[PDB]
This record gives C-alpha cells, sequence and structure tokens, in this order.
DNA sequence: TGACGTAGGTTGGTGTGGTTGGGGCGTCA
C-alpha cells in the first residue's frame, strides 16, 4: 500500500493474512466473511505464468493480526485449510478475469475485538455505492512502493474511477468483473495498492445502515501509485452467485 | 454474518476510525 | 561498559524466548 499509513487497532477485523508454510512467507491479503470461510484473490494460489500452483497443506491463514511479522499472542488466530475453491472461469492466460477464490477453514474461528467478518453487498447495496468518485478503503501488509515492506498493517482510501477511464489507462483486456480506483494527476492526492496486497479487501461503509461491505478484492495493477494508473480490484458483487453457490456447496 | 460489518472497537463502541469520514463525505 | 533482574502491549508468565520484538531502569560485576 503506497501513500497509506498505519492502521488503528481493530480497525479492520476481517483482515486475514495468507501465509506460505515453507519458506514461511506472507503471500497475500484475504478477508473473513464468516466463522468458517475466507475470501482471497485466485492468483494468490494459481498463477502458472510464475509457476504458482499452491494447495491446502501448502498454506495457512492468520486472522486478527496487525504486526506484519511477530506472533501476536492471544490476539491472532491461525487456521489451516480444508478446501481451496477457485472460480472455474478464472482467467490467468489473459487478464485475471474473475480473480477470486475461497478457502474453508479446518476449524471455524471465534470472533473477538480483532476478528470479525465483513458484509457482502446486495444488488441494492452494490447498485448505490459502487459508483465513480465515491471512496472505499484498501488495507494490506503489501509493499510500500514498487522499488521496503511495512511493520504493521497499512490503510488507504481511494476514489473509484469511471469504467471508461480504467479502459483508457491500460492495455490489458478489462472486463465487467473488475473495477479500478485511485486518483488522477489533477487531484493532487495519491494512493495505491501494491504487490503483496492481493486478496485483501476494498471495503465501503454504508451510510444507510453503518456497516462495512466488501466491494472489491485486490487483484492487479501496473507498478504501484503510478501517475495515471489505477488499482484493479475484482468486482465482488458480480461474482456473489458463485460465492453463494460454493458456500451452500 | 448476522452481525457483519460492525467493528467491536468502533461501531460497537460508537467511535470513528480516523479516516472513515473521508469516505462518507465522498458521497456527494 | 554491560548484564543481570525485571515490567505490558492489541496478550501470559516460577516470563524477558516462544511458532514473536523489544520494552525501562537501577543495580552491580
Ligand atoms: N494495485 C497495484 N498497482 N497492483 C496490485 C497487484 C496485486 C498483485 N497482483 C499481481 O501482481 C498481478 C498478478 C500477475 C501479475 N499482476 C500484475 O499486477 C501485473 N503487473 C499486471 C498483470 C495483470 C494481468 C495479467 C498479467 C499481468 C498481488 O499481490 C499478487
Ligand atoms: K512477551
Amino acid at each position: 500500500i503506497v501513500e497509506g499509513s498505519d492502521a488503528e487497532i481493530g480497525m479492520s477485523p476481517w483482515q486475514v493474512m495468507l501465509f506460505r508454510k515453507s519458506p514461511q512467507e506472507l503471500l497475500c491479503g484475504a478477508s473473513l466473511i464468516s466463522d468458517r470461510w475466507v475470501l482471497t484473490a485466485a492468483h494468490c494460489l494459481l498463477y502458472p505464468p510464475w509457476d504458482k500452483n499452491f494447495t491446502e497443506n501448502d498454506l495457512l491463514v492468520r486472522i486478527g493480526k496487525h504486526s506484519r511479522t511477530r506472533y501476536e499472542r492471544n490476539i491472532e488466530k491461525i487456521s489451516m485449510l480444508e478446501k481451496i475453491y477457485i472460480h472455474p472461469r478464472y482467467n490467468w492466460r489473459e487478464n485475471l478475469d474473475r480473480d477470486i477464490a475461497l478457502m474453508k477453514l479446518k476449524k471455524p474461528v471465534a470472533f473477538s475485538d480483532y476478528i470479525h467478518p465483513v458484509c457482502l453487498p446486495d444488488r441494492e447495496t452494490a447498485a448505490s455505492l459502487l459508483q465513480a468518485g465515491y471512496k472505499g478503503r484498501v488495507t494490506g501488509w503489501g509493499n510500500l512502493k514498487e522499488t521496503g515492506q511495512p511493520s504493521v498493517l497499512q490503510v488507504v482510501n481511494l476514489p473509484i474511477v469511471e469504467r471508461p477511464v480504467c479502459k483508457d489507462s491500460t492495455r490489458i483486456r478489462i472486463t465487467d468483473n473488475m473495477f479500478c480506483a485511485g486518483y488522477k494527476p489533477d487531484e493532487g492526492k495519491r494512493g495505491d495498492a501494491c504487490e503483496g496486497d492481493s486478496g485483501g479487501p476494498f471495503v465501503m461503509k454504508s451510510p444507510f445502515n453503518n456497516r462495512w461491505y466488501q466491494m472489491g478484492i485486490v487483484s492487479w495493477g501496473e507498478g504501484c501509485d503510478r501517475d495515471g494508473k489505477y488499482g484493479f480490484y475484482t468486482h465482488v458483487f458480480r461474482l456473489k452467485k458463485w460465492i453463494q453457490k460454493v458456500i451452500d456447496q | 454474518e448476522a452481525d457483519c460489518g460492525l467493528r467491536p472497537l468502533f461501531e460497537k463502541k460508537s467511535l470513528e476510525d480516523k479516516t472513515e469520514r473521508e469516505l462518507l463525505e465522498s458521497y456527494i
């Protein structure tokens, strides 16, 4: 997360840390959506172009954390994975279309002050908030610039961008399952996500009912905080039916 | 899930994190 | 100078590493 800052304790209790078992290594962000389910970006798990094809026993999940590295005792909860579920139409050949994935936990976690799930949006909720110029919030332990990594969780707030403008800001074949967000050079503000932030949530607060809903998953970009480039987040709502189907199973 | 999106240390104790009003304001 | 002995934190403790950093401070060899 570039041009962000330290996150206030318990300010993102759905934040999940995706963690490689050997070498022990933070891989990606993720999000808690229930006691027994976690949402991350598919490419955190499956990306043939970089030889990545992790499976369940390759990984673990760390919930309720704040420090990037140390074992925050009786705060964080660690879970192994029963199942990984990747979107069957997930596209790693071209554009990361439907970069979305679910992990079911071997044992459901207990909610606490540092551990709580996020809401998923309705038609209604997505219809009204996922609109250009409106702001959301990206959080992660990912890198702080493109060319080093932060000690505690980072937060930044970014405006959504007009679908056309995303299309004109890149070469990659954009789709309806993606939205871009970030500032423009006129506006004289900054901010973006980065390598390592994948899987983490782009969330929005509802002014109607005061809850946080997860509208995006950090999917991709081109460098980090680059002038006239925008972060790309998987469009969560658009893929809600897949989600819903997998959970009911 | 029944109690989603309400953070123990903020919504529940009736506190604002220090950038959430950034977000709300953006709704014009 | 330095190391014992000793004290919470987003958290214990015959604790000061541990699947984890480094506290703050006065003694004392
Ligand atoms: K300790």
